[PDB]
Protein backbone atom coordinates (compact mmCIF):
# COMPACT_ATOMS: atom_id res chain seq x y z
CA UNK A 1 0.00 0.00 0.00
CA UNK A 2 0.77 3.70 -0.32
CA UNK A 3 0.33 4.59 3.38
CA UNK A 4 3.45 4.91 5.56
CA UNK A 5 3.16 4.33 9.31
CA UNK A 6 5.94 5.95 11.32
CA UNK A 7 7.22 4.32 14.54
CA UNK A 8 9.52 5.65 17.20
CA UNK A 9 11.64 3.15 19.12
CA UNK A 10 9.32 3.57 22.11
CA UNK A 11 6.25 2.89 19.98
CA UNK A 12 7.86 -0.08 18.20
CA UNK A 13 8.93 -1.67 21.52
CA UNK A 14 5.41 -1.20 22.94
CA UNK A 15 3.72 -2.46 19.75
CA UNK A 16 6.02 -5.49 19.71
CA UNK A 17 5.06 -6.53 23.25
CA UNK A 18 1.36 -6.12 22.42
CA UNK A 19 1.66 -8.18 19.22
CA UNK A 20 2.97 -11.09 21.27
CA UNK A 21 -0.20 -10.81 23.43
CA UNK A 22 -2.41 -10.70 20.32
CA UNK A 23 -3.13 -6.97 20.58
CA UNK A 24 -2.37 -5.89 17.02
CA UNK A 25 -4.56 -2.79 16.51
CA UNK A 26 -3.48 0.82 16.44
CA UNK A 27 -5.73 3.81 15.74
CA UNK A 28 -4.71 6.13 12.90
CA UNK A 29 -4.82 9.90 13.50
CA UNK A 30 -3.64 13.07 11.69
CA UNK B 1 10.85 -0.79 7.63
CA UNK B 2 14.30 -1.08 6.06
CA UNK B 3 16.63 -3.12 8.32
CA UNK B 4 19.56 -5.48 7.89
CA UNK B 5 17.00 -8.30 8.27
CA UNK B 6 15.12 -6.98 5.16
CA UNK B 7 14.94 -9.64 2.41
CA UNK C 1 36.46 4.65 7.44
CA UNK C 2 32.78 3.83 7.89
CA UNK C 3 30.44 3.90 4.92
CA UNK C 4 27.37 3.87 7.13
CA UNK C 5 28.45 5.28 10.53
CA UNK C 6 25.86 4.54 13.23
CA UNK C 7 23.71 7.60 13.91
CA UNK C 8 24.35 7.02 17.64
CA UNK C 9 27.76 5.41 18.24
CA UNK C 10 29.47 6.42 14.92
CA UNK C 11 30.89 2.91 14.41
CA UNK C 12 30.29 1.22 11.07
CA UNK C 13 26.90 -0.40 10.59
CA UNK C 14 27.78 -3.79 9.02
CA UNK C 15 25.38 -6.07 7.11
CA UNK C 16 25.65 -8.82 9.72
CA UNK C 17 24.54 -6.53 12.58
CA UNK C 18 20.93 -5.77 13.61
CA UNK C 19 20.46 -2.21 12.39
CA UNK C 20 17.68 0.01 11.07
CA UNK C 21 17.51 2.97 8.69
CA UNK C 22 15.93 6.21 9.93
CA UNK C 23 13.50 6.43 7.00
CA UNK C 24 11.41 9.01 8.88
CA UNK C 25 13.99 11.70 8.21
CA UNK C 26 17.75 11.66 8.59
CA UNK C 27 18.50 8.46 6.60
CA UNK C 28 21.35 7.35 8.89
CA UNK C 29 21.67 3.68 9.81
CA UNK C 30 21.49 2.86 13.53
CA UNK C 31 22.55 -0.34 15.32
CA UNK C 32 19.44 -1.89 16.93
CA UNK C 33 21.27 -2.09 20.27
CA UNK C 34 22.27 1.60 20.16
CA UNK C 35 18.63 2.62 19.72
CA UNK C 36 17.36 0.56 22.68
CA UNK C 37 15.06 -1.31 20.27
CA UNK C 38 14.19 -4.89 21.33
CA UNK C 39 14.82 -7.91 19.13
CA UNK C 40 11.06 -8.34 18.89
CA UNK C 41 10.46 -4.69 17.85
CA UNK C 42 13.24 -5.10 15.25
CA UNK C 43 11.64 -8.27 13.75
CA UNK C 44 8.24 -6.54 13.77
CA UNK C 45 9.50 -3.41 11.96
CA UNK C 46 11.31 -5.64 9.44
CA UNK C 47 8.02 -7.50 8.70
CA UNK C 48 5.91 -4.33 8.41
CA UNK C 49 6.23 -3.41 4.74
CA UNK C 50 4.28 -0.16 5.35
CA UNK C 51 6.08 0.85 8.53
CA UNK C 52 9.17 3.02 8.79
CA UNK C 53 11.19 3.96 11.84
CA UNK C 54 12.48 7.34 13.01
CA UNK C 55 15.34 7.94 15.44
CA UNK C 56 14.68 9.78 18.70
CA UNK C 57 16.14 13.05 17.32
CA UNK C 58 14.02 12.96 14.17
CA UNK C 59 10.82 11.95 16.02
CA UNK C 60 11.31 14.79 18.51
CA UNK C 61 11.47 17.31 15.62
ZN1 LIG D 1 25.71 2.13 17.00
ZN1 LIG E 1 16.72 10.20 12.19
Amino acid sequence: GAMVYVFSTEMANKAAEAVLKGQVETIVSF
Amino acid sequence: ARTKQTA
Amino acid sequence: MAVYPCGICTNEVNDDQDAILCEASCQKWFHRICTGMTETAYGLLTAEASAVWGCDTCMAD
